RNA sequence: UCGGGUCUUGUAAUUGGAAUGAGUACAAUGUAAAUACCUUAACGAGGAACAAUUGGAGGGCAAGUCUGGUGCCAGCAGCCGCGGUAAUUCCAGCUCCAAUAGCGUAUAUUAAAGUUGUUGCAGUUAAAAAGCUCGUAGUUGAACUUUGGGCCCGGUUGGCCGG
RNA sequence: CCACUCGGCACCUUACGAGAAAUCAAAGUCUUUGGGUUCUGGGGGGAGUAUGGUCGCAAGGCUGAAACUUAAAGGAAUUGAC
């Protein structure tokens, strides 16, 4: 009778059957062993701050030929070293070294093909400065 | 079916089978409908006179109808001596 | 105009039937589109999908297109056809003939009380077509049609008011999920009723009554 | 520390957002009744859709039950009181054949243009929502009012406003004064 | 045939007379005192600026068969991705789309998910029947032990009435 | 040898029915979803690897991860072009 017990005395076996098959999920495991709290670079929050060590110019090869330019940080509640993802701007010319950067989230499968990375972050402020109005020019970046 | 009113709200009645009293439906193409004629005294059909019968597909493709019709007959009183209701 | 050679459609041309009740009532091959266009006159096709296939044939490269139309009455006559042709338009032709040619009757009823018309269906009912199985549940009044847009219009050509559905399988595949649909359509003058319980005479044939008409000469 | 003090959400977003034919409807809704937002459709389709809930919430109750019969009565009633449901039409089962544009006729925005107080429905919620229009004697600029059926034989013009009653508007005098100023010049 | 009126569009930064609050403010109301609201004298728009934005226009998914630059920072970037004088897909302009005083993004959760399945998964070959058997806890466990008949009582709907 | 009856190991048809298909008298009686009960799996790698426990003289066995990485890896069937 389809593999599992149906006896009316028999609700034990179900809940415990359940406890141990529900390991086998991805966002259950994660959830309960507190994986974000221990070894994700944020910690598990919606945002971050760090300074910039770094800027990089990665290179994503196949099939896409394209220079990635990314940002070396060390988070400031860790003490973590991540690089990131900065958006539209071709100079980076609204980002020096040792600026403050707050950091969100951002989800590019890179492939496996070409070495072609997908960094985790994208870079949502510059030194207090909305990045997006540095680009599309709506306030002006104090420098320092 | 019917409505509030009393009056049938329905396309067609569908027809039946007769060996097995399920729906004929408007595609079953592999059941059967049968006309028997009905005799004179001299041993002449009757043109316009039958008695009907329905036998459906899968009666008829299981490889049934002719001991169903037999049974039909008989209990119509179109045969005699050949179906038997114990075997 | 039209020259039958079934002795069906020589029937049909000589006024002699008049719904397509007979013939859903007599569970009859129709070979002849005309007949279907002359009985139903307010028919109204539409095309689901239009696609072209790239066919390898005898050494040749070529584009053909495939075509799944569904024509419809507004009332409870449904049809299904695919239809694959070197020609946009002829595949679409072509498909709405196919189409023409399965047109099955649907029985549409009540949820809870009697009033007025029927506007969802009688029962649930069940379609299955590769993986994809499609589950009709009885809606009360105007509560539209839960369906995907492929399900749902194949649904909006029976004169279908109320339904809920569900699926299961890949109904990426809309062929099979039209299919699935059209045979759970199809299988509401399937099952038997209490009220569908009281025992009918047999009624004779239109090929019968009118057998020294339309016949070959 | 107080009583948390309550409150609700009033339209609902519909689940796909890019649908052609709902977009069309919807537009042709916009169309016909002079709306600005689709949250003035997702509301009345909101409000029916409560309202269906509770009819085929109380269908699976039997009859002679005192609890059907009792929110029956007082559902039907209530709609009938705005016009939405006809008179004919007193019973739970046809409360779930009324549609959207049942409800959306019933407005003061439909309403003052249907009696031919305004030239259009547009004009119509202008000449609500600059205050020219009463109900009885108290003045109403919410084109959302909701006309009850018995509140139908006395919308008016203002003893306020200057189409039914007390002095010109301020263009209107000013013009006079003008005029009056210029023929004294 | 002309032209006789009924509509409904489109424009013409063409013209006309209107309506009114945002805002300012005598006063009055308000309030412990005030501020604000509801009222209200007196001002207050053609509104070429009392200027509506946020994200898009390959597909999913509504919207470009448009122009220029790019094509050494560029076929590009939730997913799939498609030419390089000639790009519906980069940047800008025009045009169009969606919701609109709100729209987008990140994180978490829920739905979609019948991908945690009691309802309601799957186990020949797609992931997965322990090498086989004994056996304790656990789960589950054949049928049978007053039927049938008769009496009376009074209810709560429906008809045949309406008294 | 003929006829019947149990209890087997196998065969060969079909399809009523199932399945994605090859196929299946069970892999059927399953959306019209419930006879009883044991065990197992939740995209692919990393990896049956690391660590701990236990069994063994040893070889090893049982139990058994995460970090990280990625848009496929697959199962069956179908055609013809080097």
């Amino acid at each position: 009778g389809k593999g599992k017990p149906r006896g009316l005395n028999s609700a034990r076996k179900l809940r415990v059957h359940r406890r141990n098959n529900r390991w086998a999920e991805n966002n259950y495991k994660k959830r309960l062993l507190g994986t974000a709290f221990k070894s994700s670079p944020f910690g598990g929050s919606s945002h971050a701050k760090g300074i910039v060590l770094e800027k990089l110019g990665i290179e994503s090869k196949q099939p896409n030929s394209a220079i990635r330019k990314c940002v070396r940080v060390q988070l400031i509640k860790n003490g973590k070293k991540v690089t990131a993802f900065v958006p539209n701007d071709g100079c980076l010319n609204f980002v020096d070294e040792n600026d403050e950067v707050l950091l969100a989230g951002f989800g590019r499968k890179g492939k496996a093909k070409g070495d072609i990375p997908g960094v985790r972050f994208k870079v949502v402020k510059v030194s207090g400065v909305s990045l997006l109005a540095l680009w599309k020019e709506k306030k002006e970046k104090p420098r320092s | 079916m019917e409505n509030d009113k009393g009056q049938l709200v329905e396309l067609y009645v569908p027809r039946k089978c007769s060996a097995t009293n399920r729906i004929i439906k408007a595609d079953d193409h592999a059941s059967v409908q049968i006309n028997v004629a009905k005799v004179d005294e001299e041993g002449r059909a009757i043109p316009g006179e039958y008695v009907t019968y329905a036998l459906s597909g899968y009666v008829r493709s299981r490889g049934e109808s002719d001991d169903s019709l037999n049974r039909l007959a008989q209990n119509d009183g179109l045969l005699k001596n050949v179906w038997s209701y114990s075997r | 105009g039209w020259v039958p050679v079934t002795k069906l459609g020589r029937l049909v041309k000589a006024g002699k039937i008049t719904t397509i009740e007979e013939i859903f009532l007599h569970s009859l091959p129709v070979k002849e589109f005309q007949i279907i266009d002359t009985l139903l006159p307010g028919l109204q096709d539409e095309v689901m999908n239009i696609k072209p296939v790239q066919k390898q044939t005898r050494a040749g490269q070529r584009t053909r297109f495939k075509a799944v139309v569904v024509v419809g009455d507004s009332n409870g006559h449904v049809g299904l056809g695919i239809k694959t042709a070197k020609e946009v338009a002829g595949a679409i032709r072509a498909g709405i003939i196919i189409a023409k040619l399965s047109v099955i009757p649907i029985r549409r009823g009540y949820w809870g009380t009697n009033l007025g018309q029927p506007h969802s269906l009688a029962t649930k009912t069940t379609g299955k077509c590769g993986s994809v199985t499609v589950r009709l549940i009885p809606a009360p009044r105007g509560s539209g049609i839960v369906a995907s847009p492929a399900v749902k219009k194949l649904l909006q050509l029976a004169g279908v008011e109320d339904v809920y559905t569900q699926s299961n399988g890949k109904t990426r595949t809309l062929e099979n999920t039209l299919k699935a649909a059209f045979v759970a359509i199809g299988n509401t003058y399937g099952f038997l009723t209490p009220n569908l319980w009281a025992e009918q005479p047999l009624p004779v044939s239109p090929l019968d009554i009118y057998s020294d008409e339309a016949s070959a000469q | 520390p107080r009583a948390p003090r309550t409150y609700s959400k009033t339209y609902s977003t519909p689940k796909r957002p890019y649908e052609s034919s709902r977009l069309d409807a919807e537009l042709k809704l916009a169309g016909e009744f002079g709306l600005k937002n689709k949250k003035e459709i997702y509301r009345i389709s909101f409000q029916l859709s409560k309202i269906r809930r509770a009819a085929r919430d109380l269908l699976t109750r039997d009859e002679k039950d005192p609890k059907r019969l009792f929110e029956g009565n007082a559902l039907i009633r209530r709609l009938v009181r705005v016009g939405v449901l006809s008179e004919d039409k007193k019973k739970l089962d046809y409360v779930l054949a009324l549609k959207v544009e049942d409800f959306l006729e019933r407005r003061l925005q439909t309403q003052v243009y249907k009696l031919g107080l305004a030239k259009s429905v547009h004009h119509a919620r202008v000449l609500i929502t600059q205050r020219h229009i009463a109900v009885g004697k108290q003045i109403v600029n919410i084109p959302s009012f909701m006309v009850r059926l018995d509140s139908e034989k006395h919308i008016d013009f203002a003893p306020t406003s200057p189409f039914g009653g007390a002095r010109p508007g301020r263009v209107a005098r000013r013009n006079a004064a003008r005029k009056a100023e210029a023929s004294g010049e």
